[PDB]
């Protein structure tokens, strides 16, 4: 919605998964994308219209968008994935979220 | 009582009926909200409203005629001019998901849901129908057809309020925000039916048949002319007579029409302020080409409209070629030649049109602002009328529950959405062909292609159009 | 490929008129429909949005930041936020977005962005 | 007798076939000819052009008609009647239109 | 010469010659006979041309600028101007009937062709 | 009694006629109908 | 129109014979094709 | 805009008939989803006592 | 075997549609023309010894 | 759209029409079946 | 469908299941079938038609294939199950899959 809820950090180990939480109000009916940005560098362009990846990006990101949250599903973390990432509305102007730092 | 699927034109000496059906869906809004707009340009910007509403657009030419049926009215008739228009909106079946967590959506039926339908026979609200947007419908009939959000323009009150330049288009006082819940709404449960019934006024024919013969070549190609031609300037004429080999000279008793900015290859041709405002005219007026071809290759214009693709999709207006138009087309004047671009209205003329095609509109709106000349003929096709066929509105409830007492428990929108099937019958009021002593195998009748990539098929979203469009004017007239 | 460059005027503290630059390379900015926006982000902090603007003349910009900020277009995209007295210097990102079809919900992303540039406060 | 308007009209140009202004004078009357759309060549040497028939050219032979036959001694009609004209007032005027 | 001609660069290059119907090519002046580019002899040369006195009463004529204060603009062309009054080019003993309206759509005004005459759609056959 | 089509060959868009073996007539002009 | 979804027709990017037309969204205000002109301005001019 | 057209117009302003008409019922039932919460069928043998 | 002027896509949505819901019944009624029969009988004779 | 019909030929040399005994006929006779059935 | 998506390997112990993932759109209706390619060797036909076992294929081999996904379950894995297992459909030609590493 107009306010993206999104908590402060999450804990891995590589060879698991770890899945982040982006609440909104009615954030089913919208569409959600995910950035990556490493540290030192801009973000990139991770998930969009909650299904979807680019080239670019690997085929290990994949999310989704169900009810009041959206989330972010990352499968078979590597040793490069500790980036922020934060989740994008548009709530007629744009809606940027907090930012899960990995 | 039979329930059908109605499709197919049916044609006679006379008139010609056609119609279609599609399947449409009214999807959902999340919030039923008007949402106003906040453009906020930076350099007169705009101002608009959007209404939770859902229009229909059955506008081109190609839903009522199949290909073949396009090949049967251009091979066999030689104008057409519509006359009737009924839009019969079929079994409804208004149902509700009911988010079944862990599998995301379950579509239940609802009988208690229902689909607000208006239709506005008194032009009480803005018609935005006919401008050539990219939502119309279908070309094949086994797609869906999703109706597009109502929403509209107005006229406001610029202000300057910002930090450079900003500029925003308030409300004023001639601004105006039609609620359409103000109304009399077919409510139209499941299983209901509820029809139009349009009838067209008499607007003149489309004339689909070339001319075998130039306008300006109406002469017996003998016997020269009556008439003279001036061979001495500056005071002292001394006319001279004509032979049958003065063809450049031949005195003309009707003139062509006008070729406002006709040229060749950003905005085109333009009105407006200094150079920067600049609200471009892009299609030009009716009575000029943007495509046709010369001798070797296609001219293209400035002043032209795609109409899909980019490399272009573009008419090929080969009866206006002939007529004494095309693009390059540069008028002279012996003033003490001034060569222009640009050729008046020159008050004996004719300019015949520029051709109808498959894809074209229908109809547009003449606006309600007097004084029209000649807006019998629309640009990007169509007629264009005073009264158009009226838009058929198409919400489909808030039901808002539950509560609980106190509480908002729930989405309270709950979720809904509408199917259904849209049956539009048109008739076309044909005219005979016009009559040839020709002895000439007639043209034939096919869209144009280049090599392989057939015209209208299945290959291997499959289904693909040609390059060029099928315009209409493939038989001659004789002139 | 289209790459985006700033241009980073360096530290101005009392209450100077901080302007940026953002030249497009790779495809030009006036061929068609693509918003070009204007994004912040603080260290140690989540992403913000400034504004964005189409090529003619249409800008959107953030409803907090709204009398501070403009953005420009002469083949540049410039942006000009003034009154600094509140100490923002964080970081300024130029990032493209395909302009959607239906005007109500956002079909795409920013999937070109810039560099970035350091801007001090 | 072209009553259908299917062979192209050449009678209006003001060619120098009309009539005998008095009465005393044997009428000739002129051949019938027509142009038509043919599709422009470029076949020569230097720049020669030549309009040679297209699909779109046209050749009415005028003998696959009705035909009045019409021997020594006949006579045949054509009674046209004219559409409604508006007229072209044969007088001037005693004041100027920009002062009234 | 050409007089009026519209068409290709310099050289295709038809000609529109004895003008719209709206406008003299022959009347007289305070000494002569003004005699036009785009005048039609009707016989013999020195010519046969008729006298446009109605014409060159209201407001038309030959040498017939139209000026503009834009930052005067002569111009020879003067345009339709909405509300307008252009009387005819007259008629006279040796005009013609009717011409033929081409077959090809929208015209206007073509109730009167050039060259003397009405000018209709099916003329007599 | 042929046809005859044409040969103009323009060198510079030329014409393109038929000659029919037929006569028509031309009653057009106004001094016809009227005398002085 | 429509405030939204844009145009169904195209308007040129590059001239010169090569044309390339492009299709049009919802912003492209200033290059909407109009089916109907206005009227004329036959010296229109202030003070 | 009728309230406008209401006091341009007219000089006097005085009730005399109401009728109140209560239209189509869709009295409903939610089941209680027990992991989503809220899940509304709709009922046939609910009614609404009016009075 | 690429299409050509003479192939054919019959879209079969161009018709008419008994849309024919939850418990509707619909018929053909065909008429056979005038066949000949098939004689459900052999021979007790070969044609050739008769 | 089923096929249009035109009688054959080549290259220049159109069907039935005067040219420069003058009228000429295709190289190819013009057959009759052009339209599909569709069987 | 017409691109199957499939991870890069799983890590399994003697003495329990190893289940992989056979993404693809609409492959609820469609056919599934798994290979056994084992190192050094020729595939093999291990699952047919999303349940069915050939006779020279034992019976603890057993797959799914439900929704947008068809999983493949090895019912007590031995110390020979260390085979790279594909994927393959028939969106019109073939569809092969990427191949879970064992």
């Amino acid at each position: 919605a107009a306010a993206l809820t999104q908590p402060l950090s999450v804990s891995v180990s590589p060879g698991q998964t770890a899945i982040f939480t982006c609440s909104g109000d009615n954030l089913g009916d919208k569409y959600v994308y995910w950035f990556q940005q490493r540290p030192g560098q801009s973000p990139a362009l991770l998930i969009y219209q909650d299904n979807k990846r680019p080239s670019g990006i690997p085929e290990r990101f994949s999310g989704s968008n169900s009810g009041n949250t959206a989330t972010l599903t990352i499968s078979g973390t590597q040793s490069t994935d500790e980036a922020d990432y934060y989740c994008q509305t548009w709530d007629s102007t744009v809606v940027f979220g907090g930012g899960t730092k990995l | 009582v039979k329930s059908m699927w109605s499709e197919g034109a049916t044609f006679s000496a006379n008139s010609v009926t056609c119609t279609f059906s599609r399947q449409f869906l009214i999807p959902y809004d999340p919030e039923h909200h008007y949402k106003v707009f906040s453009p906020a340009a930076s350099s007169s910007p705009i101002m608009g409203y959007s209404t939770p509403w859902r229009y229909l657009d059955f506008n081109a030419l190609n839903l009522f005629f199949s290909p073949l049926e396009f090949q049967h009215l251009i091979e066999n008739y030689g104008s057409i001019a519509p006359d009737a228009l009924t839009v019969t909106i079929s079994e409804i079946a208004v149902k509700d998901v009911t988010d079944k967590t862990g599998g995301g959506v379950q579509v239940t039926d609802s009988t208690t849901g229902r689909l607000c339908m208006l239709v506005d026979h008194e032009y009480k609200y803005p018609y935005v129908l006919g401008q050539g947007q990219d939502t119309l419908a279908p070309e094949l009939p086994i797609w869906v057809y999703f109706p597009p959000q109502y929403a509209y323009l107005t006229v406001g009150d610029v202000n300057t309020q910002g930090i450079s330049g900003d500029s925003k288009k308030l409300a004023s006082e001639e601004s105006a925000f039609y609620v359409l819940e103000h109304s009399s709404f077919q409510l139209l449960g499941t299983g209901g039916t509820a029809t139009m019934s349009y009838k067209f006024p008499p607007v003149p024919p489309e004339n689909l048949e070339g001319c075998s013969q130039h306008f300006y070549e109406m002469y017996n190609p003998l016997y020269g002319s009556r008439l003279g031609v001036p061979d001495t300037l500056g005071g002292d004429p001394k006319f001279r007579s004509l032979t049958h080999e003065d063809h450049a000279i031949q005195p003309q008793n009707f003139m062509p029409g006008p070729l406002v900015n006709s040229v060749s290859t950003l905005t085109g041709l333009s009105t407006g302020t200094s150079q920067n405002t600049r609200i471009s005219l892009r299609p030009g007026p009716v009575s000029q080409p943007y495509h046709h071809w010369d001798t070797d290759k296609y001219v293209t214009g400035i002043n032209a409209i795609s109409h899909g693709q980019g490399v272009g999709r573009f008419p090929n207006e080969k009866e206006q070629l002939k007529q004494l138009q095309g693009l390059n087309m540069h008028t002279y004047f012996p003033n003490k030649y001034t060569d222009q671009i640009e050729r008046p209205l020159m008050v004996g003329s004719v300019w015949n049109r520029r051709a109808l095609h498959y894809e074209s509109q229908l109809w547009s709106k003449i606006p309600n602002l007097d004084d029209s000349f000649k807006t019998q003929f629309a640009a990007l096709g169509g007629w264009g009328l005073h009264q158009p066929p009226p838009q058929i509105f198409l919400k489909i409830l808030p039901q808002s529950g539950p509560i609980g007492g106190i509480k908002s428990m729930g989405i309270t929108t709950l979720v809904q959405y509408a199917v259904g099937i849209m049956t539009v019958t048109m008739t076309f009021k044909l005219g005979p062909r016009k009559a040839t002593g020709r002895w000439n195998p007639q043209p034939g009748v096919y869209p144009p292609h280049a090599a392989g990539h057939l015209p209208y098929v299945l290959y291997d979203h499959g289904y693909e159009k040609p390059e060029e469009l099928w315009t209409a004017k493939s038989r001659v007239h004789p002139l | 490929q289209v790459q985006l460059q700033e241009s980073g005027p360096g530290l101005v503290r009392p209450s100077q008129t901080l302007s940026l630059s953002c030249t497009v390379s790779g495809a030009s900015i006036s061929s068609g429909g693509y918003y070009w926006s204007w994004i912040r982000q603080h260290p140690g902090k989540g992403l913000e949005w400034i504004g964005h603007i189409y090529y003619s003349g249409t800008v959107y910009y953030n409803p907090s930041l709204r009398s501070r900020v403009s953005i420009s277009i002469d083949n540049q995209l410039s942006l000009k936020v003034a009154s600094v007295t509140a100490a923002d210097t964080a970081v300024y990102y130029c990032a493209r977005v395909r302009v959607d079809s239906v005007r109500g919900a956002g079909d795409n992303g920013f999937d070109p962005w810039g560099h970035g540039t350091l801007v001090t406060v």
